């Protein structure tokens, strides 16, 4: 019997105007000023939209303001955030929250968010389910070698080394998106030098999401 | 517009209290409301109007907003406390949040980052494309600041880092991806990734050439 | 510190009753509800909209706290404004004595959480503004909600 829960997330391209919603119990729609707070991955918070107990009384970050709405429907008991003219800025974990001090019978002029929803993530980019490019890199008395996975727009993703050969001094990253849309990430495998001389290594990178499965042998790249 | 300034960063061994700060104009002729978000989770109200606990909250955390700046106290620190602070206000018609807060309860020693630098690939580089990749690893605090030079002159653009992720060794690692055409990257000397961490920074370059 | 009473008369009232010691000429056709917004510093801010002669005039008031709980000022100090609770519960009565428009005048309001009139509330707010010596009509009044 959660209070708030989100809903509307998944992905989009630049030119969109996805709905967000927020279904509310333990309480009406009308009784609060009710925010949407957005998270960037990696970034901090960051307030969106308000819309007052009053109903007519809406106010949204200049960021947003003109592209976005908020309403709500009493008799639903949901409140809505139709986002449109989708920017990359816009991706983020967009929650709903209630001003417990903008209540009909509580109205403090100092905003405090008691419920905050579990959130509804928002991807925009004008891509479809994209497969990595793999490119290596070389080492240059041990070494690092690496593989760069880059422009997967599907979220998840894998890696392995030698297929499961290598167990240790391998680390994967966290991937990163970009102004492109598309998710790039890496990992390397801590190597003796000795290794590099003859030992042969190759990562193996999976990405289900597009049905696709690269190996690349990494080698120091001489010239 | 309005906006409200916490430091990056926070740390206090078990037991020693935290001073978490915010700073803006009319503060103290504005209420203040303190946001806790552990990580992973989302964030929860610890303190409203300025020095108001909510209920569940326990009374280790406190509340002041005294002239320009408002403080979140936390006594008995331990390692629940580990989160990152928010503090927020209203102005203008607008909320406003700050920039938060990673509180770090020092539980194992300081550990300084060995960073890693690649050059574009060979192979990037013939597909019309070149990224630099700065691989920073087993860091404690888990907090880092990445700066990229082209010929010592900072680049700005291009540029994308990750949040510190948690690792076996219990330490943090992060990477930072610097975009850039072919010709950007043989049109300078050499490039530069710079990593501070604790007061120290680590420094790795790499050339156009071999 | 906030008063704990300034806050317990915050939020959305509905505007029902309204005796007074005097004629007032302008009444309006209908009102919005009332909203009461408790600010830092005890002060409360209060917006009313007041639909008349086909026209709404958009209301915003601050009650400037006293030392005296309860008593509030506003207009530059020209007119106080006390505040108490009804033994009816879900209703307030504010009290102005001052002076408006260049007239002196004695107002009491029946606040209610709820739109639905309360005979009972009606009766104690008649009895209390009989005893305060306003002594006139009671405007029980339309309450509309947008313009
Ligand atoms: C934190 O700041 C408050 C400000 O009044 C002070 O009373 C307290 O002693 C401080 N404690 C620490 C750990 O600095
Ligand atoms: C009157 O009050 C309403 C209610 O909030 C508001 O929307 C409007 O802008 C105000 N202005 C007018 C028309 O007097």
């Amino acid at each position: 019997q959660v209070q708030l829960v989100e809903s509307g997330g998944g992905v989009v391209q630049p030119g969109s105007s996805l709905r967000l919603s927020c279904a509310v119990s333990g309480f009406t729609v009308r009784s609060y000023g009710m925010h949407w707070v957005r998270q960037a991955p990696g970034k901090g918070l960051e307030w969106v939209a308000l819309i007052l107990f009053d109903g007519t009384t809406k106010h949204y970050a200049d960021s947003v303001k003109g592209r976005f709405t908020i309403s709500r429907d009493n008799s639903k008991d949901t409140l809505y955030l139709q986002m449109t003219s989708l920017g990359a800025e816009d991706t983020a974990m967009y929650y709903c929250v209630r001003d417990f001090n903008q209540f009909v019978k509580r109205f403090v002029d100092g905003p405090a968010f008691d419920l905050w929803g579990q959130g509804t993530r928002v991807t925009v980019s004008s891509a479809s389910t994209k497969g990595p490019s793999v490119f290596p890199l070389a080492p240059s008395g041990t070494a690092a070698l690496g593989c760069l996975v880059k422009d997967y727009f599907p979220e998840p993703v894998t890696v392995s080394w030698n297929s499961g050969a290598l167990t240790s001094g391998v680390h994967t990253f966290p991937a990163v998106l970009q102004s492109s849309g598309l998710y790039s990430l890496s990992s390397v495998v801590t190597v003796p030098s000795s290794s590099l001389g003859t030992q042969t290594y190759i990562c193996n990178v999976n990405h289900k999401p597009s049905n696709t499965k690269v190996d690349k042998k990494v080698e120091p790249k001489s010239c | 517009s309005y906006e409200l300034t916490q430091p990056p960063s926070v740390s206090v061994s078990p037991g020693q209290t935290a001073n978490i700060t915010c700073s803006g104009d009319k503060l103290g002729d504005k209420f203040t409301s303190w946001y806790q978000q552990r990580p992973g989770q989302s964030p929860v109200l610890v303190i409203y109007q300025d020095i108001e606990r909510p209920s569940g909250i326990p009374e280790r955390f406190s509340g002041s907003n005294s002239g320009n700046t408002a403080t979140l106290t936390i006594s008995g620190t331990q390692a629940l406390d580990e989160a990152d602070y928010y503090c927020q206000a209203w102005d203008t018609s607008t909320v406003v949040f700050g920039g938060g807060t990673r509180l770090t309860v020092l539980g194992q020693p300081k550990a300084n980052p060995t960073v890693t630098l690649f050059p574009p690939s060979s192979e990037e580089l013939q597909a019309n494309k070149a990224t630099l990749v700065c691989l920073i690893s087993d860091f404690y605090p888990g907090a880092v600041t990445v700066a990229w030079k082209a010929d010592g002159s900072p680049v700005k653009a291009g540029v994308e880092t990750t949040k510190p992720s948690k690792q076996s060794n219990n330490k943090y690692a992060a990477s930072s991806y610097l975009s850039l055409t072919p010709e950007q990257w043989k049109s300078h000397r050499s490039y530069s990734c710079q990593v501070t961490h604790e007061g120290s920074t680590v420094e790795k370059t790499v050339a156009p050439t071999e | 510190a906030l008063g704990k009473d300034t806050v317990a008369v915050s939020g959305k009232w509905y505007l029902k009753a309204m005796t007074a010691d005097q004629e007032v000429p302008e009444k309006p056709d209908s009102v919005t509800p009332m909203i009461l917004k408790a600010q830092k510093g005890g002060n409360l801010e209060a917006k009313i909209t007041m639909l008349t002669n086909g026209q709404c005039q958009n209301i915003t008031v601050v009650l400037h706290k006293t030392s005296e709980p309860g008593k509030y000022t506003a207009y530059e100090g020209q007119r106080v404004v006390f505040i108490q609770p009804s033994p009816v519960r879900d209703h307030y009565i504010l009290y102005c004595e001052g002076e408006l428009h260049g007239r002196q005048i004695r107002m009491a309001k029946l606040l209610g959480r709820d739109p639905e009139q309360s005979q009972e509330a009606l009766e104690d707010f008649r009895e209390f503004s009989r005893a305060k010596g306003l002594n006139q009509e009671i405007l029980e009044l339309a309450q509309s909600e947008t313009c």
